[PDB]
RNA sequence: UAAUAGAAUAAGAUAAG
RNA sequence: UUUUUUUAAAUAAUUU
């Protein structure tokens, strides 16, 4: 209910008939996202009068991430608003803070811009000297986040910055390193020196400090793990009481740079899964990963991981399902339960699975027992047959093998995979295989089919060996192939192993040598 | 009798043509002054009142012809010439953006209701083409009406010379910073007249059939119905000045018509240039380089290979001589020059290889100190190569001070 | 829908568009895309390129305008971030701004096409392929990325990196843009062999028939592509025997023993016949000029009773190629005048003067379709050439139309092209028809041009 | 003809063609035996009948629906890249290419979606059958209005069917829609009530249009073109100003007096008009009512591609 | 007063100069 | 099946 001064305050505001700047819109914005006592949220014609005043008003005036609250208020509302553009400045305009603000509303409110970006930097080049320390690492993060491709003006900033060594502080010096390890173009050397540098004051780490060094170890790569060392060595101290997305940086970093020393893997290990269970959903995956990727998955270790991810199990992201799905195979341990409940969630969210992760699951489930008197086969092989027009090779690949390692028995999904991998030719045996496992299941193709097959499959007899022959001959006759060309080429490729028709060599090789 | 409103393109005069008369010569003096230059505070007080007078002249102008219904009445040819002297005196900075902006609406209004009666002859949709793509002016159903009446080549056989001329000199002078989006639509003006040209093969002068071919390529364009055109060139120099020889031989390198018995009649006349520059020599090792990748060792006169490449080599020998008089402006000239002479194993004295190590002395020396003003990394090992390869004596201070430079890093890297 | 994001909504948008344009076009996918489409918004959200590009081409393919929310977006956020167009996700942005004729529009495709001529050097099999397509789409004329993107695909070709997907693909686009180069083109015809049985009925005919349309007049190739293609005669469908025909009159040359069995199998297949390839079919043979009176009879006879599936490009070239041979069908006619008349303002600039020509040709005067195609008229002189203005002022003649609101537009454009109006020997004829029946009276000045 | 596989999905080039609604603001149109939910009270049409004209108790679009539609007006008038099928335009107000405070546009139906769409929307179509005495609803055209900020001018009084005489029955009706939230500060409608039943259902005299006044003498223009008992009237029931919502529509029978306000607003305002007509509906001359359309002869029914039907009680 | 990121994927006829 | 690729090029002429 409104009285009638708050009415007449309401449609003034409702009629454009008030001039609001920024600082006021910013002041209501922020109060009825705070108090929703007049229902201002509530009322679309009052909130469209509002943006209305926003987007005819001097936004310069107040910061960066006001406007963009601004415009997420309205966005959550239903109102579609984005912020205006700041131009570059121009004439007595150029000063370093004004040309930090333009790549900072870059930033804030999601109006990348190039041509922008590269004028700046070309109106920053001359006075890149009058800069203080502070400005010149806030330009390093603000163009490490833009992704710029400008990699030599950021190393010319890197080497003002570390030329200011005794002024940082340990935060701004991880700030900076994670942020020249983000930009891709540096020269290593001035990597190098940076690293350096951080080599020095490493007791003055904070976890925070710590975190930042390695993310940038993690993105540097292997080449660093000298540095590396002086982090495991200088964290052997502290590791007992540590954070627990700490070890799991940790552990993303030893998996990456493949580390050497077990001892200190072990004992990085065995505090991690001691606190595994404040883990987020993204670093128990992570976490989980980078210890299969070590060799370090025992009973208990395994089975205390998974106990932890059975909890996000139940609502896992689309792209976790197939990460501890690869998990779950190639250990010899029990994970029957944690199996299921992903194959449920994995049945849950089929019409919004991309061809790859699609493809990806069907491939770890190809095998797996318990798969196969499952609803998911058959609404996997739906879905496969809807998204083969997405699928590359790959996917096409993956897909195809889960599907016939499953037993699943769809004549026409298999010949419409068959003639999805004919436009685009199979490079390799391994992408070729799974279309004459699909195929030979009902044991019937059309003659251009089988033609076409045995035309792209003489070639590959090169370089097959005799498991491959002797799979290759059974999925031709099972298809009825009657082309003279690549029995003789199969044939040929087995006489370089054995030379002679040995007597006991398996009665199905010697139909072959007569080259049926 | 039929109300036809067909008025030819190039009787039924208006005002417009006393306007345009004033304006051109307004203009007129204005250019006599800029010559007779050739006192400028006094010159300048006379272009101001020139200007103003113009100004006057074309808000008048402006005025008329949005009161009183006068594009209708008007002719054809005062709406060609009052189009060009709208596009005109904005480059000459003589009019504002208001008062260009409402000109041009309203000529842009008239010509597109003349497209829809079709009054719009063949040469008349080129002259407004080229006089709207190159003042950059934007109109959507402007821009898409000419574009799609440009693929009717059947209109475009029997345009006069001098037209084409001035079209293609229009497109030529204002290429060098074009907007990207007037591009395609200028390449449209190109082809819709590439057969007129063609056939006008035999009638240009030479200093035109340069000036179309140049017009031609510097839009990316080598259609074959100009073939011809650049095939009576080849068989026509040494009528060129030395200068003329080096775009030439790019143009003719680039129309794959540069075959090696040509390449040594013009090596020839570059030769014979008072003093060279690097241009001319440029060019020369462009074409030596070209025509040395033409000859096959297996082919059939592979017996007759080798004398060729002889020939080529020794021909490269005498520019390689005169490499001393030149002044490279940058290094990739150098870069390009040297890479020609290692790469065919010319012989190039020592005091010519000495001046070019000195000149790029001093640019190196300027990227190094300056460090405010693009030498990439790759560009410098290159150049230490070619210094290491021919001897370090040549220059001792450009290899210390380049050694130097990769040490500190200054030359930036390829991918930034 | 609501709980779907914007990468998920342009994968959706993608299979729609896959499943809309190759498994039957369904309306019901067509609007339920359009209402999707229709209320997405790219704003305060991260996007990929690759998301934006599908998008933007998504939203184009279903006839979404450049005025279009969407359309605005994905066209602002690729020219503000234009590094990040690899050359992955180039052929998309190019083939959804092909349509698009604006300044945005053609400044994108612009930009495109100088980094598709920086990076010829460094594409692969897949990329060549999909940028030639995707620029053969939109009308350009950079000769230079054509060329090198021609040796790119020769150098590819070379060591035998092509399907059949791929070949047709290329010569489809490399026809489509007018690229006369005998070299690449023998190479799509070497690989065309080397690949041998790879090649089926499906992806031979476009072959041959993009061969055919480009011209290359070599006569080498053409007997090869009939005697490859007289084995896959028995296996055809009627879209591809009409396709054959009219790919093999391009050609130009004769050859007796292919065109009888060609004739056989249409026979054959006669009642399996649109109108599309009725019409295919007769202009092909008079193109070619061959007179085969006995498939004639049988394509007319199979014409009358598809009467009302007939565009106006179909009836054009129907009529036209009735007209030519001599063949006298008044039912037809008839049917054929009156439905012309119904959808009369279908006709293109050339079609609408084709099919007035060829019922004046015929002594066959219909006020139902005269007054329709003359009243029509109006809005395509405009669009026409001299010889086309003439042919279209005879029809008109021949039609007894006198209302000035009608002649003044044809005659205006005579005026304009007066030159090349008198300067046609083979049309002198109709000339003095023309002034004939009009007399010095109507245009004076045509007249006077006339006389000198 | 063969569509390229690229062009299978595109739209005709006009929106005419297009026969039915596409789906874009509220999907498709419902069944045959659904169209009853819209029916509205009849003391409704007893309002229409007795002010000669009525506001439709509901607002008819939601505000996403509202601000879809009001961007489809934003980009109709662009001027600089001018909006695509602007021939397939009726009449603008940018056909000099420079505009001014007041935009108008007509037969936008054929232009863009929404307002394709908002021609067949079922909640105005059938208070037009209803209005019409249930007969079948044809479109006449549409019209679009936009007033710029602070400088929007106001069109004065006027009466719709004296632009419609060359259709020889009085058998139309106008729906107007509020785009924008309007007052009598900016855009709102005055209208004359029982307006439509003085002249004996007759045409009073054009109004006399001077430019470049104030809103004030504007809109007293009225006391010129009546006579002395609709001075009477006019005494006992002065104008009346509706104020619209940010979807409101507003049916107004085409004999009754009618104006616009002016905007003195901070922002512009916006309001769509249709106009609908029956089934028994004729032309007194030969030609075509709008600019290039189809001819008619004689009283000849009016029907085409250009005036289809949106509405069958049957 | 306000800043955290993941995916790598190919459809194919315009009545020409 | 063996054709060919790698400049910063800027000199036309006009009353439009």
């Amino acid at each position: 209910a409104r009285p009638s001064a708050l009415h007449l305050i309401f449609e003034r505001c409702k009629l454009n008939l008030v001039e609001f700047t920024a600082q006021d819109v910013y002041q209501i914005c922020t109060t009825a996202y705070n108090m929703d006592t007049l229902g201002m949220l509530q009322d679309p014609d009052f909130m469209r009068g509002l943006h209305d005043a926003f987007r005819r008003s001097d936004q310069t005036v107040i910061s960066p991430f006001q406007a963009n609250l601004i415009a997420d208020t309205f966005r959550k509302v239903g109102i579609n608003s984005m912020p205006k553009e700041v131009s570059v400045p121009e004439e007595d305009a150029i000063s370093p803070e004004s040309l930090i603000l333009v790549l900072r509303n870059m930033n804030i409110t999601k109006q990348r811009d190039e041509r922008k970006i590269n004028e700046v930097l070309k109106l920053m080049f001359p006075i890149l000297d009058e800069f203080s320390p502070t400005q010149l690492s806030l330009t390093v993060t603000e163009l490490a986040r833009l992704k710029s491709t400008n990699a030599d003006f950021v190393g010319k900033l890197a080497k003002r910055i570390m030329e200011y060594n005794d002024d940082l502080s340990a935060l701004d010096i991880s700030s900076a390193a994670v942020s020249l390890a983000y930009c891709p173009g540096i020269s290593h050397n001035i990597l190098y020196r940076m690293m350096q540098i951080v080599e020095e004051r490493m007791g003055e780490f904070q976890p925070e400090d710590y975190i930042n060094v390695l993310h940038a170890l993690n993105t540097l790569g292997p080449k660093f793990v000298n540095t590396f060392r002086k982090i495991v060595e200088c964290g052997l101290q502290h590791v007992e009481n540590m954070d627990a997305v700490t070890l799991t940086n940790y552990m993303v970093c030893f998996s990456t740079m493949d580390y050497k020393q077990r001892e200190h893997i072990d004992i990085y290990a065995d505090a991690l899964v001691e606190v595994a269970t404040d883990l987020s959903e993204k670093d128990l995956v992570m976490a989980f990963i980078a210890l299969q990727r070590l060799r370090l998955l025992s009973d208990t270790m395994f089975g205390t991981m998974a106990s932890c991810v059975i909890r996000y199990a139940a609502k896992m992201d689309p792209r976790n399902i197939a990460p501890i799905m690869d998990i779950c195979s190639t250990v010899p341990h029990a994970s029957d339960h944690l199996m299921k409940v992903l194959m449920d969630r994995a049945v849950e969210c089929t019409r919004i699975l991309t061809a790859n992760q699609l493809g990806d699951i069907l491939d770890i489930l190809g095998l797996y027992p318990p798969a196969r008197e499952h609803p998911l086969v058959q609404l996997f092989g739906k879905q496969a047959r809807l998204r083969l027009d997405l699928m590359g090779p790959d996917a096409l690949a993956n897909a195809t093998r889960g599907l016939a390692n499953l037993g699943y028995a769809d004549p026409e999904y298999y010949a419409q995979a068959a003639e999805t991998g004919f436009r685009y030719g199979f490079k390799d045996w391994t992408l070729l295989e799974p279309m004459l496992m699909g195929l030979s299941i009902t044991g019937q193709c059309p003659p251009t089919m089988v033609r076409v097959l045995g035309s792209h499959i003489a070639p590959m007899a090169r370089s097959m060996s005799l498991m491959e022959i002797e799979r290759a001959n059974r999925y031709l006759r099972r298809l009825g192939c009657e082309d003279d060309f690549v029995y003789k080429a199969m044939a040929s490729r087995v006489l370089q192993f054995v030379k002679e028709v040995t007597p006991e060599m398996p009665e199905d090789l010697q139909v072959l040598l007569q080259r049926g | 009798p039929l109300p036809v409103s067909y008025s030819p393109g190039s009787v039924t005069s208006t005002a417009i043509t006393a306007h345009c008369d004033v304006l051109s010569e307004c203009v007129a003096k204005a250019d006599e002054l800029a010559v007779q230059l050739k006192t400028q505070e006094g010159m300048e007080e006379f272009v101001e009142e020139l200007k103003t007078s113009a100004t006057n002249e074309m808000t008048a102008l402006v005025k008329q012809m949005q009161t009183t219904p006068l594009l209708q009445r008007a002719g054809m040819h005062e709406l060609r010439r009052t189009l060009y002297y709208t596009t005109s005196l904005k480059e000459r900075d003589w009019l504002e953006e208001k008062q260009y902006t409402a000109a041009m609406r309203m000529l842009t209004v008239e010509v597109l209701r003349r497209d829809g009666d079709g009054v719009l002859s063949a040469d008349d949709v080129l002259y407004v083409t080229t006089h709207v793509v190159t003042a950059n002016f934007y109109n959507r159903h402007l821009w898409n009406r000419m574009e799609k009446s440009l693929l009717k080549f059947s209109n475009y056989e029997n345009i006069d010379m001098s037209s084409v001329k001035a079209f293609s000199t229009r497109l030529f002078k204002t290429r060098r910073g074009c907007a990207k989006e007037t591009l395609d639509i200028r390449r449209k003006v190109l082809l819709a007249m590439s057969r007129r040209v063609g056939v006008l093969a035999n009638d240009f002068d030479l200093p035109s059939l340069l000036g179309v071919l140049q017009c031609y390529t510097v839009h990316d364009l080598t259609p074959f119905h100009l073939e011809p055109l650049a095939i009576r060139a080849t068989n026509h120099v040494g009528d060129f000045t030395p200068h003329e020889c080096a775009t030439l031989a790019h143009v003719l390198r680039k129309w794959r018509t540069m075959r090696l018995e040509v390449c040594e009649r013009l090596v020839e006349r570059i030769c014979t240039s008072d003093q060279l520059t690097h241009h001319m020599a440029n060019a020369a090792m462009i074409a030596i380089r070209t025509c040395f990748n033409q000859v096959s060792d297996g082919g059939r006169n592979a017996m007759n290979a080798e004398p060729t490449r002889q020939k080529l080599r020794a021909m490269g020998e005498q520019i390689g001589c005169r490499l001393d008089e030149v002044e490279y402006p940058a290094l990739p000239v150098i870069l390009s020059i040297l890479d020609v002479v290692v790469t065919l194993k010319i012989y190039v004295p020592k005091k010519c290889l000495q001046v070019i190590f000195s000149q790029a002395n001093d640019m190196v020396a300027i990227v190094m100190e300056q460090k405010d003003d693009p030498i990439t990394a790759e560009e410098g090992r290159q150049l230490q190569a070619l210094l290491s390869h021919y001897g370090n004596d040549l220059a001792p201070e450009l290899s210390q001070r380049m050694k130097e430079a990769f040490r500190e890093g200054v030359l930036p890297d390829e991918a930034s | 829908v609501s709980h779907l994001s914007a990468r998920n909504i342009a994968t959706e948008a993608l299979q729609m568009k896959k499943l809309h344009q190759e498994r039957g076009g369904n309306p019901m996918l067509a609007q339920q895309a359009r209402r999707v489409l229709f209320a997405t918004s790219i704003a305060g959200q991260n996007l990929d390129a690759r998301s934006v590009a599908l998008l933007l081409n998504t939203a184009v393919y279903f006839g979404m305008e450049s005025d279009a929310k969407l359309v605005r977006e994905c066209i602002d956020y690729c020219l503000k971030n234009d590094k990040l167009i690899t050359v992955d996700v180039l052929p998309i942005v190019v083939t959804a701004c092909a349509t698009l004729k604006s300044r945005d529009a053609r400044e994108v495709i612009e930009m495109q096409a100088q980094k598709a001529a920086r990076n010829a050097k460094f594409l692969d099999a897949k990329d060549v392929t999909n940028i030639i397509s995707a620029f053969s789409k939109t009308g350009i004329n950079h000769e230079k990325l054509f060329a090198f993107l021609s040796r790119r695909v020769q150098t590819l070709a070379r060591v035998g990196e092509f399907e059949a997907a791929h070949l047709v693909i290329l010569a489809n686009a490399f026809s489509r843009l007018r690229y006369r180069d005998k070299f690449l083109f023998g190479a799509i015809a070497r690989r065309a062999m080397s690949l041998r049985e790879r090649v089926t009925v499906n992806e031979l005919v476009p072959l041959i028939v993009a061969f055919s349309k480009i011209g290359l007049k070599d006569p080498k190739l053409s007997k090869r592509f009939a005697t490859k293609a007289m084995e896959y005669v028995d296996q055809m469908n009627a879209e591809q025997v009409a396709s054959m025909f009219m790919a093999f009159a391009y050609f130009g040359i004769r050859y007796d023993q292919l065109f009888g069995v060609l004739t056989n199998r249409a026979v054959e297949l006669i009642d399996e016949f649109n109108a599309q390839y009725i019409s295919t079919t007769l202009n092909a043979f008079q193109r070619i000029g061959i007179n085969n009176p006995e498939l004639f009879d049988n394509l007319a006879e199979r014409a009358l009773a598809v009467v009302q599936d007939h565009d106006a490009r179909d009836i054009s070239k129907t009529v036209t190629a009735l007209a030519h041979f001599g063949l006298k069908d008044e039912e037809l006619f008839k049917r054929l005048a009156s439905h012309a008349a119904s959808i009369a303002d279908q006709f293109d600039a050339m079609g609408l003067v084709n099919t007035a020509h060829a019922f004046a040709r015929t002594n066959f005067l219909q006020q139902d379709m005269a007054v329709a195609l003359s009243e029509r008229s109006v809005y395509v002189c405009r669009l026409l050439d001299a010889g086309e203005t003439r042919r279209l002022l005879w029809a008109l003649a021949k039609f007894q139309v006198r209302d000035p609101k009608i002649l003044t537009p044809v005659f205006n454009r005579c005026l304009a092209l007066h030159y090349d109006f008198f300067a046609d020997p083979t049309g002198s004829e109709e000339i003095e028809e023309i002034f004939d029946f009009y007399g010095p009276n109507f245009c004076p000045p045509l007249y006077q041009l006339y006389i000198s | 003809s063969y569509v390229l596989k690229f062009l299978r999905g595109q739209l005709p080039e006009d929106l005419k063609d297009v026969n039915g609604a596409l789906g874009c603001l509220y999907g498709t149109l419902p069944d045959v035996d659904e169209f009853g939910q819209f029916v509205i009270s009849p003391d409704v049409v007893n309002s229409f009948h007795q002010f000669g004209y009525v506001k439709m108790p509901i607002p008819v679009l939601d505000h996403q629906q509202i601000d879809k539609l009001a961007d489809e007006v934003n980009e109709l008038a662009n001027n600089v890249e001018h909006h695509p099928k602007t021939e397939r335009l009726y009449a603008t107000s940018l056909a000099d290419l420079t505009g001014g405070p007041l935009f108008f546009c007509q037969g936008q139906w054929r232009a863009a979606w929404g307002m394709h769409d908002l021609i067949y929307l079922p909640t105005i179509t059938v208070a037009a059958s209803q209005i019409l005495n249930n007969s079948l609803v044809r479109l006449w055209y549409d019209e679009v209005f936009m007033k710029a900020a602070r400088t929007g001018p106001c069109v004065p009084w006027q009466q719709n069917y004296a632009r419609w005489q060359h259709t020889k029955p009085v058998n139309h009706v106008t729906v107007m829609i509020a785009l924008d939230t309007m007052n009598k500060d900016r855009g709102a409608p005055c209208l004359v009530p029982g307006s439509h039943r003085w002249r004996e259902g007759g045409l009073l005299p054009p109004v006399s249009y001077d430019p470049t006044k104030d809103e004030a003498h504007q809109l007293n223009t009225i006391w010129e073109i009546i006579n002395e008992e609709e001075g009477e009237m006019l005494m006992d029931t002065p104008p009346v100003t509706v104020d619209l919502r940010r979807g409101e529509a507003l049916l107004i029978h085409p004999l009754t007096l009618f104006a616009t306000h002016g905007n003195r607003s901070l922002d512009a305002v916006r309001c769509c008009f249709i106009h609908y007509m029956g089934e028994k509906t004729y032309a007194v001359q030969n030609g075509p009512l709008l600019p290039h359309t189809t001819k008619f002869q004689a009283d000849a029914m009016i029907q085409g591609p250009f005036y289809p039907v949106v509405f069958d009680p049957a």
